[PDB]
């Protein structure tokens, strides 16, 4: 998977991932779960938009719905809605956001809810709907407060916690303090998009008129 | 007798909690440190309006607090 | 109790189905319903209701509604209300099976 | 959800024929029709027959028409077993089903009837406003404004008593459509506003579209403070016109002062206006106002200025913007007059001790008229 | 309250000082233990105070026999004598009777001498909740005892710190027809829910019985299968 | 003639500035009494019996 995505050459991979799966369950259902994971993140992580982003991922539901790996399609249901975020198709985000929301209250995942109710806020501000994606935001707030966050979750919650505050303009210094975290949670992972809340960073010492 | 004089000082409380009348805007609020205590006939939701944490500062958490007093 | 004094004893065990049915409606007649709500669902999924937890049932999702900002309550308020007024979220788990049987 | 009955699809549809710009139009024989038979209206479909050109369907006519008498008889037979061997509330299913049927048939008469003695028979008050909420559709639907009116009245009465929350609700939208069916834009929009969060008339319409009229009446109706802060400022707009780019620009572009695109965006959405099958007989008043209030906005920050600066800004010419500013200030909607000469507006806006006054003078002969009729209560 | 002695009764029938042994457990530590289809599960977590603590000199799942796993709720000491005393009792049985000692039998004389502990005025229980894995001619079984003298059997279960929220992920997140793979993966999964913090081949431990036998993961694969997985 | 018309330091002088920037209990507490305390008649025409208790919980300080 990493050398047929580094390489560009996944435009095979709509065989390869198809031609796995009997090989997937003869093996465990989470090492599936696993390989799974990291096949869909390395095809997703590139530029391969070839016109199979969301085919692939929707068949791979079906897939996962049929053969009742359920919690399998809930991730996988979760990293569609990033990338219908991503491709700026925020209604149907809403939509697919919101009944995963609804199976997920059905169990007690909370490690996908605060993630689903992460990209709920992000669409909904992307959508300039403040007050729902400040709820969403409180909401995957208590729900992260439940359990230790991963440096990973905790950057990226803490990122969206301070573009939500920064969205309302009566403070910034929280705003700053939050972005803080962000940046330094994500240089703990050397994560990219350090830069990015680095950024935020210093938007809010230009917005506090102390440059 | 202090442990009845202590059950009976809760069952006052409760019965105040419930006690006090309408059109008045007296809002109650308690302290705790444990919280995995306390009577869940006091947590019951009829009188509990919301449950608030306040843990130990961590990072950013403590830098804003250094910083509002320094 | 002896005899020749206060004469009379009286009972009140736990609401039952219509019991609950008719505390519901009494508290939530003040509130703001609307359509779908199904009351008797909530009063069957409440089984044991302390009747004055019914009161806390229809606070609560007077509650859900006005964290909400919203002044009008759904048959889904009511049902996640049931689920923090249930009272054995501490419960069912204190070991009672166990050296009490 | 309330059910939709009678559908103001076919509604849309008929004024839509109305039009002789769409009577030739071929788009709605497919849709039309398809609900036509499916809900059987045999007396509008006699009535649309005999008026709009089209014919007879003679087998859809032929299953419509025995269809609709014997469910009339079956429903009959059942309402006599109801009534001769059933309490009230049997009795009123079976009145129920027979105005639903007769509504769903579109028979205006035998509708109204049949919901008349359902209401005059009726048990309790819960019963009662949603036969007014029914007649309300039946009059939206056929656009009888008095039995609008009569049904608002009749609603507002009935609520009166305290009906619960959610009658309540739904008579601002129904009272809010009325508004705009009688040019009210000013309550309109208040109720329009008040209910955008809150809106659940499904049955009615949909969603997207009742945030259209909202924006639509409020930048007629509000000034432009209330204008930021309530539908500017109001996030669900905004969450529902991120998927509505077109009226958004036609908001942004008066709040923005981008008056080219704005009349661009106003000239495209004259069009809907005018098709719309309840916004239509007001649409040129519509169009009209707009137009002013675009002019009394640029006016607003200018002493005076050039035709060709306006001119430029509206993306239109000296000698048409002349001839508008010559009527509309003819009409005194506006405050400035022209110097031709050089070709000027000059503002000659009262200031506010000014406007005092003469808001002063004026109401002070509208009540010392009154007081004169008034008088001669002395000699009789 | 009536917990001051030990051997007398409240006016409501109950002996407050073995519930306040019950409120000593779950307040220790974390642990679930499952039965899957064909084996079953017991995984407990390994944090100590200070970076200084060998945790791999601590072991806390225990053979009882080859084919008996042991976990314990988190009062330590007390663990280690009552898995004396059961190691010693499965040793008596297997030489009584000439055979194995039953898993359920097995909890039954550790709970009968947990209820031995719990009467005279000048001794207290061990208020220790033990989950017991083992396989009996072939079936596998998962029971819980607890300080009272009670016991029970499981097919999944969780006590120590955050005990309610891995109950409801065991009624949620579990199916009888469970591989053994994806019982360890259930089993740690619940554990990253219950615990605060993270965990590697330093912090956590598990004991797995299969039908050939019992046997405690390494560290190694405790990482395993709590890291590079789920 | 008729005129025209607290107890002790209870009025603290500290502004939620002073605050070490607690901000989701800020969020918390703010919805839980200073809407009740400012706007109770809504939450009453709402009929539910505006709020009466909220329970404050952690480490001591």
């Amino acid at each position: 998977g990493s050398l047929l995505a580094k390489t560009g050459q996944a435009a095979e991979l709509g065989g390869l991932l198809k031609y796995v799966r009997p090989f997937l369950n003869s093996i465990s259902k989470a090492k599936a779960a696993r390989l799974v994971r990291s096949l869909l993140d390395l095809f997703l992580d590139m530029e391969a938009a070839t016109g199979q982003e969301v085919e692939l991922c929707l068949e791979c539901i079906e897939w996962a719905k049929s053969e009742k790996r359920t919690f399998l399609r809930q991730a996988l249901e979760a990293r569609l809605v990033s990338l219908y975020f991503d491709t700026k198709r925020y209604q149907e985000a809403l939509h697919l956001g919101s009944q995963l929301l609804r199976e997920l209250k059905k169990m007690d995942d909370k490690a996908l809810l605060v993630e689903v109710q992460l990209l709920e806020s992000k669409t909904y501000h992307a959508l300039s709907n403040l007050p729902k994606a400040r709820a969403a935001l409180t909401s995957a707030r208590t729900t992260a407060n439940a359990i230790y966050c991963p440096p990973k979750l905790q950057a990226t919650l803490d990122m969206q916690s301070g573009i939500i505050h920064a969205a309302e303009e009566k403070d910034w210094k929280t705003a700053y303090s939050y972005f803080y975290e962000a940046f330094e949670g994500y240089d703990s992972i050397d994560s990219p998009k350090a830069i990015t809340s680095l950024k935020y960073m210093l938007l809010c010492k230009i917005m506090l008129n102390t440059p | 007798g202090a442990d009845r004089e202590v059950q009976r000082i809760l069952l006052e409380l409760l019965n105040q909690m419930d006690g006090f009348d309408q059109n008045v805007n007296v809002k109650v609020i308690m302290a705790t440190n444990r919280a995995d205590t306390l009577d869940p006939a006091l947590l019951r939701p009829g009188r509990l309006d919301r449950k608030i944490e306040f843990p130990l500062p961590d990072r950013r958490q403590k830098r804003l607090i250094f910083s509002t007093i320094t | 109790l002896r005899p020749g004094r206060i004469d009379r004893k009286i009972e009140f065990p736990p609401p039952n189905e219509e019991a609950r049915l008719d505390i519901l409606k009494i508290h939530s007649r003040k509130m703001n319903l609307t359509r779908g709500i199904n009351l008797r669902k909530i009063a069957e999924l409440m089984p044991g209701a302390s009747g004055a937890e019914v009161k806390g049932v229809c606070t609560e999702a007077g509650m859900y509604a006005l964290r909400e900002r919203r002044v009008h309550v759904t048959q889904e308020d009511f049902e996640m209300a049931v689920a923090k007024v249930m009272q054995k979220d501490s419960e069912k788990n204190m070991s009672i099976k166990k050296l009490w049987k | 959800g309330l059910p939709k009955n009678p559908d103001l699809r076919i509604a849309q549809l008929r004024f839509l024929l109305s039009l002789p710009e769409h009577r030739g139009d071929a788009a709605v024989r497919d849709e039309l029709m398809a609900a036509v038979r499916d809900n059987n209206m045999a007396p509008y479909y006699e009535a649309l027959c005999k008026s709009l050109d089209w014919q007879i369907d003679v087998d859809l006519l032929n299953k419509m028409k025995k269809a609709n008498e014997d469910e009339l008889k079956r429903l009959d037979e059942e309402l006599e077993d109801a009534e001769k061997n059933l309490g009230e509330s049997e009795i009123r299913d079976a009145m129920m089903a027979k105005a639903e049927y007769l509504c769903r048939i579109g028979d205006k008469e035998g509708a109204l009837t049949a919901f008349r003695k359902t209401y005059d028979k009726t048990v309790a008050l819960g019963h009662r406003l949603d036969i007014v909420f029914y007649l309300l559709r039946i009059g939206l639907f056929y656009m009888d404004n008095d039995l609008i009116t009569r049904n608002t009245e009749k609603a507002k009465s009935l609520i009166e008593e305290g009906g619960d929350w959610d009658r309540r609700n739904r008579l601002k939208v129904y009272q809010g459509l009325y508004c705009v069916a009688i040019r009210d834009f000013k309550q309109a929009a208040e109720l329009f506003l008040d209910t955008v969060s809150t809106f659940t008339s499904y049955e009615l319409m949909d969603y997207k579209t009742f945030v259209t009229y909202t924006v639509y009446v409020s930048m007629i109706a509000l000034e432009r403070p209330d204008l930021r802060e309530k539908v500017i400022k109001g996030a669900e707009i905004l969450e529902v016109l991120h998927s509505l780019p077109a009226v958004r620009q036609y908001l942004f572009s008066l709040y923005e002062c981008r008056y080219s695109v704005f009349f661009q965006s106003l000239a495209v959405v004259e069009q809907e206006m005018k098709k719309d099958w309840l916004f239509a007989p007001h649409y040129r008043y519509y169009v009209r106002e707009m137009r002013i209030h675009a002019y009394s906005q640029l006016l607003e920050s200018y002493r005076s200025l050039t035709l060709g600066y306006m001119a430029e800004a509206f993306g239109v010419g000296v000698e048409f913007i002349d001839q508008e500013l010559s009527r509309f200030i003819a009409a005194g909607r506006l405050h400035c007059k022209i110097d031709k000469v050089n070709e000027i507006v000059e503002t000659n806006r009262p200031d506010s001790k000014n406007w005092q006054y003469q808001e002063t003078i004026k109401k002070g002969d509208l009540l010392l008229n009154r007081v004169q009729k008034l008088s001669r209560v002395i000699n009789m | 309250g009536y917990s001051f002695s030990l051997t007398t009764f409240s006016p409501s029938g109950k002996l407050v000082q073995i519930e306040y042994a019950l409120a000593a457990v779950a307040g220790g530590a974390p642990s679930v233990g499952i039965k899957a289809a064909n084996g079953v599960v017991l995984a407990t977590e390994k944090k100590q105070k200070s970076i200084l603590y060998d945790e791999r000199s601590v072991h806390k799942v225990e053979p009882i026999t080859k084919h008996i796993g042991l976990v314990y709720s988190g009062m330590g000491p007390d663990y280690r004598v009552l898995v004396h005393r059961a190691r010693k009792l499965a040793q008596q049985y297997y030489l009584v009777y000439q055979e194995p000692i039953p898993t359920a039998q097995l909890v039954q004389r550790v709970a009968s001498v947990m209820q031995e502990y719990t009467q005279s005025g000048g001794v207290r229980p061990f208020g220790v909740s033990l989950l017991i894995c083992g396989w009996n001619e072939g079936r596998p079984y998962l029971f819980q005892s607890d300080p009272s003298g009670a016991y029970f059997a499981w097919k999944a279960t969780a006590h120590g710190k955050n005990y309610v929220n891995g109950k409801t992920f065991l009624e949620k997140r579990y199916n009888e027809d469970l591989e053994l793979e994806d019982a360890i993966h259930t089993a740690i999964l619940t554990l990253k829910e219950s615990f605060e913090g993270q965990m590697t081949e330093d912090n956590i431990e598990v004991g797995i019985c299969n039908e050939a036998g019992f046997r405690r993961l390494t560290p190694t694969e405790v990482k395993d299968y709590l890291a590079a997985i789920a | 003639d008729v005129l025209p018309p607290l107890t002790s330091d209870q009025k603290p002088d500290v502004m939620y500035a002073d605050i070490g920037g607690m901000d989701i209990q800020k969020q918390e507490v703010r919805e839980a009494v200073e809407l009740p305390l400012t706007h109770f008649e809504l939450y009453k025409q709402i009929g539910i019996d505006p709020p009466r208790g909220v329970l404050m919980y952690g480490p001591p300080g």
